[PDB]
C-alpha cells in the first residue's frame, strides 16, 4: 500500500514563506519522481514542478520559478516544498504526487491559508421569520475557518444545510438552515450551536419568533 | 504550454445513461490521462495512456482518442460516478491539465423552497443589517436570485453560496445575503427576495415589511 | 544567342519550379517523421524507467547530440579520421562528390580543405579525362569487334555507329550502374531502389550523403573497399564521357 | 599516353595519401575527444539512474542518433517547413548543379525515384545553360575590360603585359564579385565567421556541396526571397568558376 | 540493510538443468539491475549476465548465451537463474549481485555440484603413529560434502586442522589432525567425532597406539 | 572483452608494510572498482569509482589510477587485510574482472612438523591401504613432499591437500596421502615421507617399517 502523507494545514502572513512535507511509504522513495500540484479552491490543477529524489534534480513551471523550492530528505524518504513571499493568490490546496508521465499516487493534500487576519470569534445571529418551517443561523465575521454548526446539540440533524463560508473583507461568513415541522416551533425550542475552535468559542443561540 | 480544453465544464446523467466527456489539445499529444476527483479528497488516476484503466476502476469506464482529440466514456452511469474528471498530458514538458468536467446526477426537477429573514435585533444594535434568503432543495442547479428594496432592485452588497449536490436527494440549495448598514436598512420598508428557476415561468418571491 | 539564352534560363527556371512542386508534394507529408520517432523513443524510455524525468532525459539527448555532432559513434574500429577514412574523405573532395556524412570540425581542417580542393579537383579532372579516353578506347575497341559483324550484315555504317553507341553505354551501364547496384543491395543491406539511388547520386557527383558505401573496410571481404574506389573512378569516367557527348549533341542543337 | 596516365594515377594517389595524413592530423584528436565525451555522458547517466542498464542506455543512444541523423532536433518536442515552395526550389537547384548539399533528405521511395530522372535530365540541361552564361558573362566582362585596356596601351605598357594585367583585373573583379562579396554578405547574414563563409562559398562553387554550411537553411530566418536570390549568385559564380 | 538471500546448495546430474534464486530485501527490487557471477573453485570471477527486473531486459556474456536464462518474479522481489545441460565444468559458486556499474551488494552465493555420485557415508579410520604428539582421522569415500570433524566432543579444539576434501574417483576424502601433549596420550583417550549429515551418519573413533 | 591484468597474482606483506596492487587494462577505462574476498564468503565492494571507499572499509585503504593503469593501496598492512582483491571495470559492456590478487600475511619462517601414519587395521581388513603424512604449521607455503617405498620413490596414487593460511599463527599445513591396495602395501616394508622446505637445505623425513 503506497502512501504519501502530507503535513497538516498551515496559516501564514502575507510576505512570509512556508515549508510543507510529504513522507512516502510503501515503495522506495528514490525510485520515482515527485511532483507538486496546486489546486486553488476547486478549480484547475496546476503542476508546480518536480524533483528527482535520487539525483536532486529539479524543474519548475515557469509560473512558479521564483516561488517554489523543492527539496528531499533521502534518509527519511520525505519530500519538501517551500513557498516564498506568499500572497493571497497562494492560498490553496497543495498535493505531492508521484510520476514521470502520469501522476499515479497523490498525497491527501495540505491547505495553505495566507492572510493578515487575526483570530476572531464569530457573531452568531438567529434567523427567525405551510406545515414545514425554516429557521437559520447567521455566523459572521470569524477567522479562521472552520466553524461547526449544530442544532439542539445535534439532536436536530435532518433538514439541515450549512452553506460554504465566504470571505468578506478578510473575515468569513456563513449561515445554516434547518427545516422543521411547524407544530414543533415555537412549541419546542430550537437553538443553533456554533463552535469556533480557533478562538475557543462555543455559542448557543435560541431561535425566537419575531415579536 | 499545451492547452487542454474540456467542454462542457458541467454535465449531468441519469443512472444507466451513457456518458462521454472530451479533452481537446492545443496541439497533438501521444497519450492522454484522466483523473477522478470527489469533493473532499485528492484526485485519483483513473485512466492513463489514453485507454488503460487504473486498478480500482470498474469496466464501465473506457478511454480513447488520438492526436488532438481524446475522450472518456461511461457505458452506463452509476451513482458513485458523480465526480469531476480531469484530463492531462505529458508528451511535452511541462505537463498540463484540463480545467475539469463536473458530472452530476440527474433527477426530477424541484422548485426552490424560499425563505426570507429580516435582520436580527442583535445585529442591528451593532450597526449592521444582513437580510438573508434561503433557496432550498431544488433541481436543476441553474437559478437566479434578485433583491428588491421598496420594489427597486439592488445587486450591490449581495453574497451568494451554493451547496454541493446533496448526496441523498440530489438537490441543490443556496443562500443569498444582502448586507447593508443599519442606516440604509432603516431608510426603506419593503424587502423582497425573488427567485427565477426553470420550474416556473413566474418568479418565486418572498417579501417582508420592516414594520 | 542572348535571346535564346534568356529562353533557356526561363526553361530551366520552369524545370526547377516543376521539380519543387513535385518534391514538396512527395516529401512535405513526412517532414516530421524523425521528430515523431525521437519523441516516441523518449516516451517509451520514460515508461520503462521511472527513475528518469522527461527533463533529465532531455539533457541526455542534447549532450548525446553534441558528441555525435563532434563525430562520436554509438558503440555496442569506427574512426572516421583514421588513415583509410581520411583517404576516402579526400577522395570525396577531388571528385567533387562531397558526401559529407562526416564534417570537418576544425578551422584548420576547413582552411586546408579549400586549397586541397582548388589544387586537387583540376588535378583529378585531368586524370579522369585520361581514364575516360583510355576506358572509352577499350570499350570502343571491343565494340569495334562486334561492329565488324554488323558491317558484314550489310547494316548501314551510320546505324552501326549508332548501335555501337547504344552498346557503348548499355555495356557501361551494365558494368557501372547495374552490376554495382546488385552488389550494394547484398553488401549494404539496401533495397534495389536505395542502391540505384546511391549509385546515381554518386556518379552524378551530387553526393547527398544519405547513402555511403566505401568509407570503412569490411572484415570477411577485403576486396570490397578498394573495388568500390576502383568502381567510383571507372564509373565517373564512363559517366563523364556520356555527359560530354550528350552535352556535345545538345549545344549544337 | 599510357606512361603518363600511370604516372598521373600514382601522383593523385600520393595527393590523396598526403591529404589523408593531414586531415587525420587535424581532425582525429577532436573526434577522439567527442567519442570520449559520449562515453562520459553514458557513465554519468548510469551513476544517476540505477534503473537503467548500460546495454539499455546503449539502445537508446543508437535510436536517438538515428532520429537525429534523420534531422530530428534535440531541443523541442513535436512552425516552418523545409519543403515549402522556396526550399524545394532550392533543393532542386542543388541537384542539377550537382552541388548536392543534402542537409534535407528525401524520405520516400517516390522522392528518390523521381530524383534520379530529375537529375539525369536536369544536369545536362543545366550544363548547357552554364556554358551559355559562361560565354556571355566572359563576353560582357571582356567588353568592359576593353575600355580600361585602352588606357594601359596609351601609357605605353607592352600589349602582352596589358593582356596579363587585364586578366589579373578580370579575375580579381570576378573574385571580388563572386568570392569576396558573397563571403562578406554571408558573414553578416548567417552569423558565420569570415573563414566559415569563404569555406562555404568555395565548397559551393566547386560543387563539392558538403552540406555542413548552407545559406538560408537556418530555420529562424524570415527570408523568403533570400534563398532563391542566393541561387542567382550560385548561377553566376559557377559559370565564372568553370573558367 | 540491503540483503540478497540466495537459495541453498544444489546437486544435479550431468545433463540436467537447474534453477536457483535470489530474494532481495532492504531496497526496491525493481529499481536496480541484477547480475549473476560465476566463480569456479576460488578463481576468476565471471559475469554471466544481467536482467532489469522492471523491464525484463536481459543481456548475457557471449560465453553463457545458450547456457543461462535470467528471469525475475516482481511480486516476490526474487531473481532466478536457470542453467542448462549441465556438465562438470559448471560446478561452481554462483552469486547474484546488484549494480549497473559497480556490484555493490552480493548474495552469499550458492554452490552447484554436477555429479553422478550417490549419497555415501564415509569410512572413518584412525591415524595413530617428544613433547607434542599428532594424531589424525582419515574420512574417506563419502558423498556429498560436507562432513564435520571434532575431537573429544569438542573438548579438544586447539591444535586442530581439518584439511580440504578432495575427489577420489567420484567420492570425497579428507583427514583431520589434532596435536596434543604426549603426556596426554595415550594416558588419556582421544576420539574423533565425524558427522555426515547427508547420510545421517555420526561416528566416533578412538585413536589407539600401534 | 576489455582485459584486466593483476600481476603478480600472489603477494605477501608483514604487518605495518605498505601494500600496492595494480590493475592494467587492455584499453583505456574511466573508472576502476575493487572487491575484497575472504575464502568462504562472497566478494565485498571495497573501493569503487577508482578511489571511493565502501562503507565498511577502513582508511588505510586507498585507490587511484586513470586510463589504462589503476592501483589499490594499503598504507599499513594489518592481519584482517589478508584477502584476495579483484579489480573490475564497466566502462564497456560487458563488465570484466581482474583474475584477482591474493594477499597473504608474512611471518617468521617455520619448519614443518612432520608426521607419518600407517594404515589402520580397520582399513586393511577391507582391502585398502592409505598412508598419510601431515606437514603442519610451516611458513612459507612453498613446500615439496616425496614418498618412498623401501627407499625407492613412488608418485602414483598420491593426493595432496593444503589449508588456507591459519588465522591465528599465519602458518600453512598440508596432508599427503598415498593410497594403495592392501596387496601393494604388504609387498613392501619401509615407508618414508620426505619434505623439502626452504627452512632447511636437508629434507625432513619421517619413516616407518610395516613390522
Ligand atoms: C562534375 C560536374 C560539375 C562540373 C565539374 C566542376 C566544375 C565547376 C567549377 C569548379
Ligand atoms: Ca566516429
Ligand atoms: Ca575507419
Ligand atoms: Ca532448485
Ligand atoms: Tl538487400
Ligand atoms: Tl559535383
Ligand atoms: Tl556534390
Ligand atoms: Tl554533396
Ligand atoms: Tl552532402
Ligand atoms: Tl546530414
Ligand atoms: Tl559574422
Amino acid at each position: 500500500e503506497v502512501q504519501l502523507q502530507q503535513s497538516g494545514p498551515e496559516l501564514v502572513k502575507p510576505g512570509a514563506s512556508m515549508k510543507t512535507s510529504c513522507k512516502v511509504s510503501g515503495y522506495s522513495f528514490t525510485g520515482y519522481i515527485m511532483n507538486w500540484v496546486k489546486q486553488r479552491h476547486g478549480k484547475n490543477l496546476e503542476w508546480i514542478g518536480l524533483i528527482n529524489p535520487n539525483t536532486g534534480y529539479t524543474t519548475y513551471n515557469q509560473k512558479f520559478k521564483g516561488k517554489a523550492t523543492l527539496t528531499v530528505d533521502k534518509s527519511s524518504s520525505t519530500a519538501y516544498m517551500e513557498l516564498l513571499s506568499l500572497t493571497s493568490e497562494d492560498s490553496a490546496i497543495y498535493y505531492c504526487t508521484r510520476g514521470n508521465y502520469v501522476f499515479d499516487y497523490w498525497g491527501q493534500g495540505t491547505t495553505l491559508t495566507v492572510s493578515s487576519a487575526k483570530t476572531t470569534p464569530p457573531s452568531v445571529y438567529p434567523l427567525a421569520p405551510n406545515s414545514m418551517v425554516t429557521l437559520g443561523c447567521l455566523v459572521k465575521g470569524y477567522f479562521p475557518e472552520p466553524v461547526t454548526v449544530t442544532w439542539n446539540s445535534g439532536s436536530l440533524s435532518s433538514g439541515v444545510h450549512t452553506f460554504p463560508a465566504v470571505l468578506q473583507s478578510d473575515l468569513y461568513t456563513l449561515s445554516s438552515s434547518v427545516t422543521v415541522p411547524s407544530s414543533s416551533w415555537p412549541s419546542e425550542t430550537v437553538t443553533c450551536n456554533v463552535a469556533h475552535p480557533a478562538s475557543s468559542t462555543k455559542v448557543d443561540k435560541k431561535i425566537v419568533p419575531r415579536d | 504550454q499545451i492547452v487542454l480544453t474540456q467542454s462542457p465544464a458541467i454535465m449531468s446523467a441519469s443512472p444507466g445513461e451513457k456518458v462521454t466527456m472530451t479533452c481537446s489539445a492545443s496541439s497533438s499529444v501521444s497519450y492522454m490521462h484522466w483523473y477522478q476527483q470527489k469533493s473532499g479528497t485528492s484526485p485519483k488516476r483513473w485512466i492513463y495512456d489514453t485507454s488503460k484503466l487504473a486498478s480500482g476502476v470498474p469496466a464501465r469506464f473506457s478511454g480513447s482518442g488520438s492526436g488532438t482529440s481524446y475522450s472518456l466514456t461511461i457505458s452506463s452511469m452509476e451513482a458513485e460516478d458523480a465526480a469531476t474528471y480531469y484530463c492531462q498530458q505529458w508528451s511535452n514538458s511541462p505537463p498540463t491539465f484540463g480545467a475539469g468536467a463536473k458530472l452530476e446526477l440527474k433527477r426530477a426537477d424541484a422548485a426552490p423552497t424560499v425563505s426570507i429573514f429580516p435582520p436580527s435585533s442583535e445585529q442591528l444594535t451593532s450597526g449592521g443589517a444582513s437580510v438573508v434568503c434561503f433557496l432550498n432543495n431544488f433541481y436543476p442547479k441553474d437559478i437566479n436570485v434578485k433583491w428588491k428594496i421598496d420594489g427597486s432592485e439592488r445587486q450591490n452588497g449581495v453574497l451568494n453560496s451554493w451547496t454541493d449536490q446533496d448526496s441523498k436527494d440530489s438537490t441543490y440549495s443556496m443562500s443569498s445575503t444582502l448586507t447593508l448598514t443599519k442606516d440604509e436598512y432603516e431608510r426603506h420598508n419593503s424587502y423582497t427576495c425573488e427567485a427565477t428557476h426553470k420550474t416556473s415561468t413566474s418568479p418565486i418571491v418572498k417579501s417582508f415589511n420592516r414594520n | 544567342r542572348s535571346t535564346t539564352l534568356l529562353a533557356l534560363l526561363a526553361l530551366v527556371l520552369l524545370y526547377l519550379v516543376s521539380g519543387a512542386l513535385v518534391f514538396r508534394a512527395l516529401e512535405q507529408p513526412h517532414e516530421q517523421q524523425a521528430q515523431r520517432e525521437l519523441g516516441e523513443v523518449r516516451e517509451k524510455f520514460l515508461r520503462a524507467h521511472p527513475c528518469v524525468s522527461d527533463q533529465e532525459l532531455g539533457l541526455l539527448i542534447k549532450e548525446v547530440a553534441d558528441a555525435l555532432g563532434g563525430g562520436a559513434d554509438p558503440e555496442t574500429s569506427h574512426s572516421a579520421w583514421d588513415l583509410g577514412s581520411a583517404f576516402f574523405f579526400s577522395g570525396t573532395i577531388i571528385t567533387t562528390i562531397g558526401y559529407g556524412n562526416v564534417a570537418l570540425r576544425t578551422d584548420a581542417g576547413r582552411l586546408f580543405c579549400i586549397f586541397y580542393a582548388l589544387v586537387g579537383i583540376p588535378l583529378f579532372g585531368i586524370l579522369l579525362a585520361g581514364v575516360g579516353d583510355r576506358l572509352g578506347s577499350s570499350l570502343r575497341h571491343g565494340i569495334g569487334h562486334i561492329e565488324a559483324i554488323f558491317l558484314k550484315w550489310h547494316v548501314p555504317p551510320e546505324l552501326v555507329r549508332v548501335l555501337s553507341a547504344m552498346l557503348f553505354l548499355l555495356i557501361g551501364c551494365l558494368l557501372f550502374v547495374l552490376t554495382p547496384t546488385f552488389v550494394f543491395c547484398y553488401m549494404e543491406d539496401w533495397s534495389k531502389l536505395e542502391a540505384i539511388y546511391f549509385v546515381i547520386v554518386t556518379l552524378t557527383t551530387v553526393g547527398f550523403g544519405d547513402y555511403v558505401a566505401g568509407a570503412d573496410p569490411r572484415q570477411d571481404s577485403p576486396a570490397y573497399q578498394p573495388l568500390v574506389w576502383f568502381w567510383i573512378l571507372l564509373g565517373l569516367a564512363y559517366f563523364a564521357s556520356v555527359l560530354t557527348t550528350i552535352g556535345n549533341w545538345l549545344r549544337v542543337v
